[PDB]
DNA sequence: ATTGTACAAATATCTGTACAAT
DNA sequence: TATTGTACAGATATTTGTACAAT
């Protein structure tokens, strides 16, 4: 898990875009409000979908 | 751009099983391996950590989530111990 | 599911946070090379991922769904505990 | 100081398997059935999830890092699915 | 794992947040209520549990104790890949 | 996953150190000088090492 | 549609230090 | 002993909309 301000996340968005998918891990993005996000490929969040369900 | 592997069995049929059913995971694991050979053991894409306990002297790429890519180096020849989780 | 693009993500970041955490909706962010994310709340993340810890193994998922079913049709066992 | 609860076989089983090999667990998930009794679902001590998928209705807590408590409350009658994980 | 108590914690924060990251060693910080805590970086907090997702599996560990083995053994399989 | 700042958990160390030993849940508390930490109960970090040292 | 880079003024963090009271 | 909540205060970092430039 990757931690990073609002800041640094706006600042750096393509690259941590890159990384996610590039590493399948995810971003933590803080905010000074409450209203933290946590990012994550595409690719991963389709697989953990399917995974979900009882197979 | 031909590499050689070792294989494990198990991780060779693991292997064997996304080559029919998930070519996706297959070309993950491909520029994981690329990674490895261009880079080393420790830099890269994937998030390599190097492992603990009895898996000492291995390490670790995430090939997704769930999966990972176990491997060493040996002289610049990459051994994969386990490519797909097992349950 | 908002789809939008990486430069209007990028140009509206913070509107994004501020939606995903109110609404209770994802975005899904999209790039030229495909290498595209998908951005939820940070509650929403933390419940999803309660749930995949307990469904991601086989066994224990199985475990689960025949507890709950259990629990369903009254093959049970109750007892009183002292805490 | 003391609550009528309901346990799935499985988990039933594993209670008494903690009581014979692992007080520690069964003192945890008793402060976890106390404060499910008085605080509701999902409020208290052990970060209270909803579950999803096959498993909506249903709620979990952390009995540590590896073991959740699973449970939903019925007329404010604890019901228990799981107290330890099944590999 | 360096030892001491929250009152000593709490006044030198920083300077223990230092120490585990350029000495990679371990503070387990003491509790007069038994609520104890272990502080170590994220560095090291990453590699721990990458090893325990591993390990936690008992079949998982058993499938990389195993593999291990056959390459240790020279129980291998070549493959020749395009990349 | 909890996180905090420094500043944040120096001004509530103590509510942190019950909080992951209630929850047996986690802290990572960050820094302006990329020197993060992160905080655990003591029974958990325990519980870990025997697993992972078999 | 893309990315890196820029301005700038309100708010937040930073960090040692330390006072009561336990 | 060791504990907690609480506070000061200059210095430094984060915040957020807006938008240029070149692709």
């Amino acid at each position: 898990m990757i931690i990073k301000n609002y800041s640094y996340a706006r600042q750096n968005l393509k690259a941590l875009m890159t990384k996610v998918n590039d590493d399948s891990d995810m971003v933590t993005v803080t905010s000074t409000d409450d209203k933290n996000v946590v990012i994550m490929s595409e690719s991963d969040y389709n697989s953990m979908m399917e995974t979900l369900y009882l197979q | 751009a031909r590499l050689n592997i070792t294989f494990s069995p198990q991780a060779f049929e693991d292997y064997k099983y996304f080559q029919q059913n998930d070519k996706k995971m297959v070309k993950k694991i491909n520029e994981l391996l690329k990674s490895i050979d261009r880079n080393g053991a420790l830099e890269g894409i994937g998030k390599p950590e190097k492992l603990k306990s009895n898996l000492t002297g291995y390490y670790s790429r995430r090939i997704n989530h769930e999966h990972r890519l176990v491997y060493t180096v040996d002289d610049n020849h990459i051994k994969i111990a386990s490519c797909k989780y097992h349950y | 599911m908002i789809i939008k693009n990486y430069s209007y993500a990028r140009q509206n970041l913070k509107a994004l946070m501020t939606k995903v955490n109110d609404d209770s909706d994802m975005v899904t962010v999209t790039s030229t090379d495909d290498k595209n994310v998908v951005i939820m709340s940070e509650s929403d993340y933390n419940s999803m991922m309660e749930t995949l810890y307990l469904q991601q193994n086989p066994n224990n998922a199985e475990h689960l769904a025949q507890s709950i079913a259990d629990l369903e049709r009254g093959k049970t066992i109750t007892k009183d505990i002292d805490v």
